[PDB]
RNA sequence: UACCUGGUUGAUCCUGCCAGUAGCAUAUGCUUGUCUCAAAGAUUAAGCCAUGCAUGUCUAAGUACGCACGGCCGGUACAGUGAAACUGCGAAUGGCUCAUUAAAUCAGUUAUGGUUCCUUUGGUCGCUCGUACUUGGAUAACUGUGGUAAUUCU
RNA sequence: UGGUGACUCUAGAUAACCUCGGGCCGAUCGCACGCCGGCGGCGACGACCCAUUCGAACGUCUGCCCUAUCAACUUUCGAUGGUAGUCGCCGUGCCUACCAUGGUGACCACGGGUGACGGGGAAUCAGGGUUCGAUUCCGGAGAGGGAGCCUGAGAAACGGCUACCACAUCCAAGGAAGGCAGCAGGCGCGCAAAUUACCCACUCCCGACCCGGGGAGGUAGUGACGAAAAAUAACAAUACAGGACUCUUUCGAGGCCCUGUAAUUGGAAUGAGUCCACUUUAAAUCCUUUAACGAGGAUCCAUUGGAGGGCAAGUCUGGUGCCAAUUCCAGCUCCAAUAGCGUAUAUUAAAGUUGCUGCAGUUAAAAAGCUCGUAGUUGGAUCUCUCUCGGCCGAAGCGUUUACUUUGAAAAAAUUAGAGUGUUCAAAGCAGGCCGCCUGGAUACCGCAGCUAGGAAUAAUGGAAUAGGACCGCGGUUCUAUUUUGUUGGU
RNA sequence: ACUACCGAUUGGAUGGUUUAGUGAGGCCCUCGGAUCGGCCCCGCCGGGGUGCCCUGGCGGAGCGCUGAGAAG
């Protein structure tokens, strides 16, 4: 009897093969795209896309007035439009399936820093979002991996504290500014 | 065990109190009262968990134990007294009246009543049976007692009885075509007319149920409490009827909610 | 049959160990010898010996 | 994601099992910057235990002549606070472990029209035709004398 | 009178009884005091009984692993049943007396074993299954082993008592005390598991109680069990190496771009740390928030394993021995995952190597000399709703009974699936959102068995063939009407 | 020299079914009666209705009547 919660799921699931080599090419690749630490982030993606689909596939195996069709297919979809990876007007529970890893790695936080121009490069996005330089709407966001809506695609702004931004400067400016 | 118990764990708690996980390992426990301890809300849940004025058990207790609740027009200094179905709940502190009354979802609504609405109750009639020299006595489901009642009166019928003074004032039949509200079993919380009562002998008996929407449910006669005669209810009603909405049309109504405002 | 074999075999082993851990430091033996040995120069040894 | 790689023969195919592979558990090895949750003497010994703590409890409302304190007003029995002690209640809940135990336990379902139930809640409590404007004896705490190496002994 | 589906129910009447180890019918305590010595309002505490609540305790139906190298067991000593009682809170072979000889079993009894507490549940997952569930929720059991009590509403109680058994503490030798499978802690055992810490602030519990107490519980300590998030660098100029595009047939030119590699330069950005102050909190720590210091080999230095026989990855180097091949040792290079990665053991999946789905048996594991031959398993075709009483309906017999199928009710939470919700993301949590108000805390699944109401294909089953078979009326015999012989005797 | 089996000694100890016998301790019953109190009797005696009675405190004996009750 402790007043704790033990319930915890592990995020991704390792390959069945270790050693493939069209698989570790695959992964390599999307690492270097999106500028991602290691395999298990890609690992983490693709256990989310797998669930998704089959909870697709799931709903699918029903008849097409079923309640618990509607209702669950109707809150799947809108999720998915609702973080920006399946687009408003193709809201059916058919194009689930032609969903890729891509889109939700498009749709990460440190990916969308590049895209936007507050950073150079994927990598120094990566940087950026982990040295407290990037706010989204109010809230000063760590996390790389932060899926981003489409409510907050527009209000990815940068840090009305950062020496970039609001404009007080860091710890080289002030030392290097002290000598002279 | 060697004698009866005293703890409830808080996950072995009834599910309609809505008490979270982190909180504690240990849940209120009702006491012996009028209510079963299953289908009760006691009176430490709704003073902080429901209606808020306290954040802790001890200001509970502070609250309580200043002689301000009254339950059925009795003062009670009991944090874990045992308030159930159609049970009137007074401040005159902050002059507040309600009754426990079901949710569509089986739970207990925060049923705010006028002052006059709350001299009266409804109980339903569990025994009748004649005592001593010839005396006829009835029991309710909230554990009265009322002698000499009218012989009319049977059980599964509904008296509504002052709470000045604890009387008999007027009384509703078991018939089909009366307005009843469900307390037991999955459809706990639906309102809806009697229209068909098949009989089991040696067993429990079915009441046919249908909605105002035209929706017909059955539970066991057990779960029925008529409350109005015919169509019109004795008492009021939470925000939402009797109505059970279905998931999607309580999400097309939270959309619409949010739509209108916002 | 198993419970009172494994009986008896507990009962032999926690009768030699008993043996063997009161010959060191009681009555019946040598007393228990200690080494007190400080391991750096920031120690009082003489305070731990008191 | 209903996936595979290799091992017998001079070489081909096959039965067949094995090794690699992935998850779960325990243990252990090496390594280890930050942060959030979080299991943790079960397995072998329901083996054995030094020491400390784990269950006590008073309101206006059972009993106050402990000056242990404390204002009266003075015949005003008892202001008030209150150690001790008697009385009442609880200690049958909680916590631990999994030895036992194989239609037993337990689960779902039914029954008490075959029984008990402190407590809470409601009813009943001039329904009896027969010293009371208040009854009797003690016993603690307290005082005083003690016994035993030793006890929450007396 | 009143009730049930059914009473020997509830209530009524009569005759009495009513236990000295005795059944109720108040010699109790506080606060405000007021009316005509008498009348009184709030309470507190008790209280026989009735109901309720919290239970408990005995029964019903269905459901459990291995074993035949356990095939007959129970029955004098209760085994199965009857009658009367005893005891018990009550039903009962619970026990006693007398009877009957019964009860269970190849549909596996009885016996034994289990590295067996049972479930909710967990791993895997196409599906069926297979393995795990000592362990925080629910139920049970036990407090060294047995046994027996007291008190109490409740215990066969062990942080109660009394013995014996096994251990064991003190002693002045007479005596006295004992029970960590509670919290810590120790020894032992082992491959195998944390501090003799702080607090009742939270959750709740107990008590005469708003006030006291709680190793329940909370909070820190240890903790790479495991799960989540996530640093160990980024950019610009320059130099080389490529790829596009303009101009040239090309070579080539591009102050034309793009992308890489740096014993090359450059300041910008930051955490890790050190350390004020807040915040946090019972008090603190941590986290968050903030001053100050804090980065070039940013030495503020990432590991663990494997490769020269097949999945990822070697035409390498040097020592040391045997007759260039060849034992042992140390390196280099490459590959994998990464704050993690190897190893052992068990198990699961690959696995259709336990096969119901779904395997095989000529020649590879394996089909019996042949025929007859219990049980069990399996079995051709065929057969298209009504009668009475009460307001077109309700009650009633069902129609052979099933098996099968469907519906309805009823069926702890947690977990699982799943709806909502920017925990900074996430694993989570049950929250929150808008300028007092507005909302949530859904929903699904929940085998089998048992209740409920339908269906009639499939598969059993029965209904007349020695006719003592239906449907009608005529009947004869026996028992039998509760009332239509005002009150009655009635053959 | 090592590993692994048999083994006379009813070898010694321990346990589980049982035959026969003994049996602590509690509980119940039938006795028992250490002690403790009341009534009756009497003595020291206070008042009244005016020596009949009783009122209250102390003591004395009576296996008289009894009630509670420990060990065994």
């Amino acid at each position: 009897p402790v007043a704790r919660s033990w319930v915890c799921r592990k995020t991704y699931v390792t390959p069945r093969r270790p050693f493939e080599k069209s698989r570790l090419d695959q992964e390599l690749k999307l690492i270097g795209e999106y500028g991602l630490r290691n395999k298990r982030e890609v690992w983490r993606v693709k256990f989310t896309l797998a669930k998704i689909r089959k909870a697709a596939r799931e709903l699918l195996t029903l008849d097409e007035k079923d309640p618990r069709r509607l209702f669950e297919g109707n809150a799947l979809l809108r999720r998915l439009v609702r973080i920006g990876v399946l687009d408003e007007g193709k809201m059916k529970l058919d194009y689930i399936l032609g969903l890729k890893i891509e889109d939700f790695l498009e749709r990460r936080l440190q990916t969308q820093v590049f895209k936007l121009g507050l950073a150079k490069s994927i990598h120094h996005a990566r940087v950026l979002i982990r040295q407290r330089h990037i706010r989204v709407r109010k809230q000063v966001v760590n996390i790389p991996s932060f899926i981003v809506r489409l409510d907050s695609q527009k209000h990815i702004d940068f840090s009305l504290r950062s020496p970039y931004g609001g404009g007080r400067p860091g710890r080289v400016k002030r030392k290097n500014a002290k000598k002279g | 065990a060697r004698g009866p118990k005293k703890h409830l764990k808080r996950v072995a708690a009834p599910k309609h109190w809505m008490l979270d996980k982190l909180t504690g390992v240990f849940a209120p426990r009702p006491s012996t009262g009028p209510h079963k301890l299953r289908e009760c809300l006691p009176l430490i849940i709704f003073l902080r968990n429901r209606l808020k004025y306290a954040l802790t058990g001890d200001e509970v207790k502070k609250i309580c134990m200043q002689r301000f609740i009254k339950i059925d027009g009795k003062v009670r200094t009991d944090i874990t007294y045992p308030a159930g179905f159609m049970d009137v709940i007074s401040i005159d502190k902050t002059g507040e009246n309600f009754r426990l009354i079901y949710d569509t979802k089986g739970r207990f609504a925060v049923h705010r009543i006028t002052p006059e609405e709350a001299k009266y109750k409804l109980c339903k009639v569990r025994k009748i049976f004649v005592g001593t020299k010839g005396i006829p006595h009835l029991v309710t489901h909230d554990a009265r007692t009322i002698r000499y009642p009218d012989p009319l009166i049977k059980v599964n019928d509904t008296i509504q009885i002052d709470l000045e003074t604890g009387k008999i004032t007027d009384f509703i039949k078991f018939d089909t075509g009366n307005l009843c509200m469900v307390t037991g079993g999955a459809n706990l919380g639906r309102i809806g007319v009697i229209t068909n009562r098949e009989r089991h002998p040696g067993s429990f008996d079915v009441v046919h149920v249908k909605d105002a929407n035209g929706n017909s449910f059955a539970t066991r006669l057990s779960n029925i409490f008529v409350i109005g005669k015919g169509n019109k209810p004795w008492i009021s009603l939470p925000r939402g009827k009797g109505i059970r909405l279905t998931i999607a049309e309580e999400r097309d109504k939270r959309l619409a909610a949010k739509q209108s405002s916002g | 049959d198993q419970r009172h074999r494994a009986s008896q075999l507990r009962k032999q082993k926690k009768e030699a160990v008993l043996a063997e851990k009161r010959q060191l430091g009681g009555k019946d033996g040598p007393p228990h010898q200690v080494l007190v040995v400080p391991l750096h120069s920031r120690i009082s040894l003489p305070e731990a010996m008191q």
